[PDB]
RNA sequence: CCUCCU
RNA sequence: CGGGAAGUAGCUCAGCUUGGUAGAGCACAUGGUUUGGGACCAUGGGGUCGCAGGUUCGAAUCCUGUCUUCCCGACCA
RNA sequence: UCGGAUCGCAGUCUGCAACUCGACUGCGUGAAGCUGGAAUCGCUAGUAAUCGCGGAUCAGCAUGCCGCGGUGAAUACGUUCC
RNA sequence: UGGUGGCGAUAGCGAAGAGGUCACACCCGUUCCCAUACCGAACACGGAAGUUAAGCUCUUCAGCGCCGAUGGUAGUCGGGGGUUUCCCCCUGUGAGAGUAGGACGCCGCCAA
RNA sequence: ACUGGGGCGGUCGCCUCCUAAAAGGUAACGGAGGCGCCCAAAGGUUCCCUCAGAAUGGUUGGAAAUCAUUCGCAGAGUGUAAAGGCACAAGGGAGCUUGACUGCGAGACCUACAAGUCGAGCAGGGACGAAAGUCGGGCUUAGUGAUCCGGUGGUUCCGCAUG
RNA sequence: GAGUCUUGGAGGUAGAGCACUGAUUGGACUAGGGGCCGGUUACCGAAUUCAGUCAAACUCCGAAUGCCAAUGAC
């Protein structure tokens, strides 16, 4: 798609200039996109990991696999072994064509939205932004939703850097905070 | 938690005896053995 | 950042495994494979001694075949080291498929190896 | 008083008292300080009293270190029963003191001064010492 | 991608009502937004 | 049921 | 000295044996009733389970130590 | 589309002056509240209930008070009990 | 160079460089076999536009880790002595620590 | 019955550690703990894998749920006490299974006896695997009780003149 | 069969050490808590770090002896 095209033709080129590179394969791209809906409410009711499934099915557009518990816990009243959450792992086009929609049509539908914050890099050049609301991405229709519930979604990345990442993600049509 | 015998189907000579948690395995339990009488692997199952 | 694990690296790890359970005597040598991104390579190996017997790979000038890649490289390079290995003497072997799933090149290789004549 | 804060036994063999000390028989963090000549089980409240004792003459001037700390228990049986039906209870805490350990080391006052304060803790301890200064 | 388990995910077409238009992948067949990165003002910049 | 002292 | 048993709201007691929920009566508080009390009626709140350590995802509950208070025993000489 | 508290902003008027501490207006905000436990009050007719209107005090400030009309019920067997 | 072995990390970590026609990689695809508790990431099948950036290969280094004497000392078999919770002596033996030092690989086989 | 006299209290079999003096063994009413099971997978096999914890980022979400990266001989795990082991895993995951087989067994360990332990290998008929091969329960070591008597199933055995 | 010499081996004691577990001293250092105003202190402090002690049920190590053997010799 779009963002893929952009990458190689115009982005690439471009970090290769801007951080003056020796070799084209040190450019950094994008490696995977992990979106993670964290279920704590499944421990009281059932049904929330099957909802919070197929919400992030039509977001992501494939099947999540439901995370269990590492451990019991007791402040949560989690025990070892229970579904509390569901990530997806987006790679190759499945990952730009959500990465074009996240930029291009969910992030204005934020409420009240004011750019995406500089601060969240992992210090080794990975973002990840916290979505509150699932109603922002396209797929999802407003009467069908019951509970409102968000998301992280972890942008992976081979800059080694902060800088290099934030480059990457500004060339992407990403709203970082002015 | 109980003792059980596994008779051969065929011959319903009580070849083998095992434990089986009642709880856990209700039903009769059913397993392929040798029987020594048929000289083969044929459907045991527990005794009734 | 994302340090991507050397594929080889897990295939030693895979194969040191296998070789656990599996070693070639002058008796009953190992067929090893390795499979490259280009080529396919096969060793028959006698591990008390440490030396290699028969050989045979897709840089050999005896196979005409187009793609050293492909699984139909693989049968010619299986044929070869089998014929190579009964001018030494050599009918029983073990197979060492090299930490690779015994599946697609590693097994065509294999297949191609009993046909020709060695035994396992 | 001295004592562990937890131990992992509460009742432990006597254990012996063959040879030199292992370690600490030079003065490390003091100028001055005061060796064991002979081998002995040294209690917390040995300690207490010479700790005082020297420290009071310094008119808490300086620093003490006690390089020593009661850490082997000890058991005892209650008075007046017969051998036997099983160990005695917990009864002290005692430091295992070889020949050649400082026990004691003094800083921050003169070599007078730590002469007496060190003579003065010496008579609260059941072994004869040493007065040591570092080099 | 195992067949039978996942989604139908194909061609879809989003419109902004601002006048934007592009083609992602996704599930809806005709995506209609009333928002996007050219219409929103802290893209554009007011 | 009870209803402080002068 | 040896052996038991308790220790939970202000007071008296359940819960412990089966690990996941802190209860009950009186008292306390607020309202009502009465000229005003008492009684009565309605409506609330109150510990974190003697202390420490342990096992456990999780301890009033299971294990240990300690403290306090009781009870029983201490015989043949 | 009940209700209109609370709060933000912008005003109006009186007054020397509306911070403490005025009323009113516009715009925004849009709380509790789904007819109220034990108990308890008023009223026998143009009454009760409900709807507006006026006045004194007063610069300004009334859900209070004192008046005014509009619409306009139910029930009373009876005297045992409070 | 690549494969495949043997040898106690003296082989390892870490650091700084160098290298790629072929070979080894990364790399580019998912039609097919096969694959993912989701994902062609991996595994698998195919490809060669790109690249030595990383792996891999080769130099240099003693910061960490590793190996490590000699001497001395502790201990101790045997034999004696004493002031006997312990200590001393004599013919043997002899650490651990510490240190001098070594060491940034040594030896095969096959293929190109 | 044991018993630093007896009574009273406690104990009695099995497993692990220390005492135990660097083979093995070794006492005390010496010091510490466990056991009288559990698991139909928590067994077999094939294939794949790596753990604790921390830092940093991130909706709800905290000290701590799930996600991501980095560091990470293991600081985890191994049904359960402990010790010895275990990261070519003995730890984790998945597919298919029932070897948690029948007949045995060179030879060993242990040992007063009775018992207890290990075992290559052979045959029968299987499980998994392309094959090599592994499999006669479980990382190992507790989870058990002689004889007599009686019950139940099987049986080319006996059957008091003969059937 | 035994003794001794020679050679090989199993094993974790004495000693020693701190690599693990546990205990523990001083300094540097502060997360955090406590007195004292989101602010400050001679009050305690986890981790980290430097140095230092200790251990029947600690071990990165590790004897002398003893033990099991082999090999001849005396
Ligand atoms: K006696
Ligand atoms: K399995
Ligand atoms: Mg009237
Ligand atoms: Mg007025
Ligand atoms: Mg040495
Ligand atoms: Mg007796
Ligand atoms: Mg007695
Ligand atoms: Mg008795
Ligand atoms: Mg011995
Ligand atoms: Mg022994
Ligand atoms: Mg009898
Ligand atoms: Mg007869
Ligand atoms: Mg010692
Ligand atoms: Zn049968
Ligand atoms: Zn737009």
């Amino acid at each position: 798609n779009r963002l893929k095209e952009k990458y190689n033709k115009e982005i690439a080129p471009a970090l290769m200039t801007k951080f003056n590179y020796d070799s084209v394969m040190q450019v950094p791209k994008i490696e995977k996109i992990v979106i993670n809906m964290g279920v704590g409410d499944a421990v009281q009711n059932a049904k929330a990991i099957d909802s919070a499934v197929e919400e992030l099915t039509f977001i992501a557009g494939q099947k999540p696999v439901v995370t269990r518990a590492k451990k019991s816990i007791a402040g949560f009243r989690l025990r070892e072994g229970m579904p509390i959450g569901a990530k997806v792992t987006l790679r190759g086009e499945r990952m730009y064509d959500f990465l074009d929609k996240l930029i291009s049509v969910s992030l204005p539908r934020v409420r009240d939205f004011r750019g995406v914050s500089k601060k969240s890099f992992d210090g080794r050049g990975n973002y990840t932004l916290g979505i509150k609301e699932q109603l922002i991405f396209p797929e999802i229709d407003y009467d069908k939703v019951t509970k409102v519930r968000g998301m992280d979604i972890v942008i992976v990345t081979t800059a080694n850097t902060d800088e290099e990442a934030r480059e990457l993600l500004t060339q992407v049509g990403m709203p970082f905070q002015k | 938690r109980v003792n059980i015998t596994l008779a051969c189907t065929e011959c319903g000579e009580r070849n083998y005896i095992s434990k089986k948690n009642k709880r856990n395995n209700p039903d009769r339990v059913e397993f392929k053995k040798y029987c020594p009488r048929d000289k083969k692997s044929t459907l045991h199952r527990e005794t009734k | 950042m994302i340090t991507k694990t050397s594929k080889n690296a897990a295939r030693l790890k895979r194969h040191a495994r296998v070789r656990a359970k599996l070693s070639g005597t002058a008796e009953r040598p190992r067929l090893n494979v390795f499979r490259s991104n280009k080529h396919i390579y096969a060793q028959i190996i006698d591990d008390v001694n440490g030396v290699t017997l028969a050989s045979a790979s897709t840089l050999d000038k005896d196979l005409n075949v187009e793609s050293t890649g492909d699984t139909s490289a693989a049968t010619k390079v299986g044929e070869l080291v089998a014929k190579r290995a009964a001018e030494k003497g050599i009918s029983d072997v073990v197979f060492d498929r090299g930490g690779y799933l015994y599946h697609g090149r590693v097994k065509a290789l294999a297949d191609a190896a009993r046909e020709a004549g060695l035994k396992f | 008083m001295l004592l562990p804060k937890r131990v992992k036994y509460r009742r432990e063999h006597r254990g012996k008292m063959r040879g030199r000390a292992k370690g600490g028989t030079e003065v490390h963090f003091g100028e001055f300080g005061i060796q064991a000549l002979e081998a002995s089980w040294i209690t917390n409240r040995q300690i207490e009293a010479a700790r005082i004792a020297m420290t009071r003459y310094m008119k808490r001037g300086g620093k003490v270190w006690i390089k020593i700390f009661p850490s082997k228990p000890y058991t005892a049986k209650p008075l007046e029963v017969r051998m036997g039906s099983g160990k005695g209870a917990p009864e002290g805490w005692v430091a295992v003191v070889k020949p050649g350990k400082v026990l004691f080391e003094i800083s921050g006052v003169s070599e007078e001064v730590a002469r007496e304060a060190l003579r003065l803790a010496s008579h609260k301890l059941p072994i004869k010492t040493k007065f040591v200064k570092r080099e | 991608m195992k067949a039978g388990i996942h989604p139908n995910f194909k061609k879809a077409t989003v419109k902004c009502a601002c006048g934007n238009e592009f083609e992602t992948g996704s599930v809806k067949e005709e995506v209609r937004v009333e928002i996007c990165s050219e219409c929103h003002p802290f893209y554009t910049g007011r």
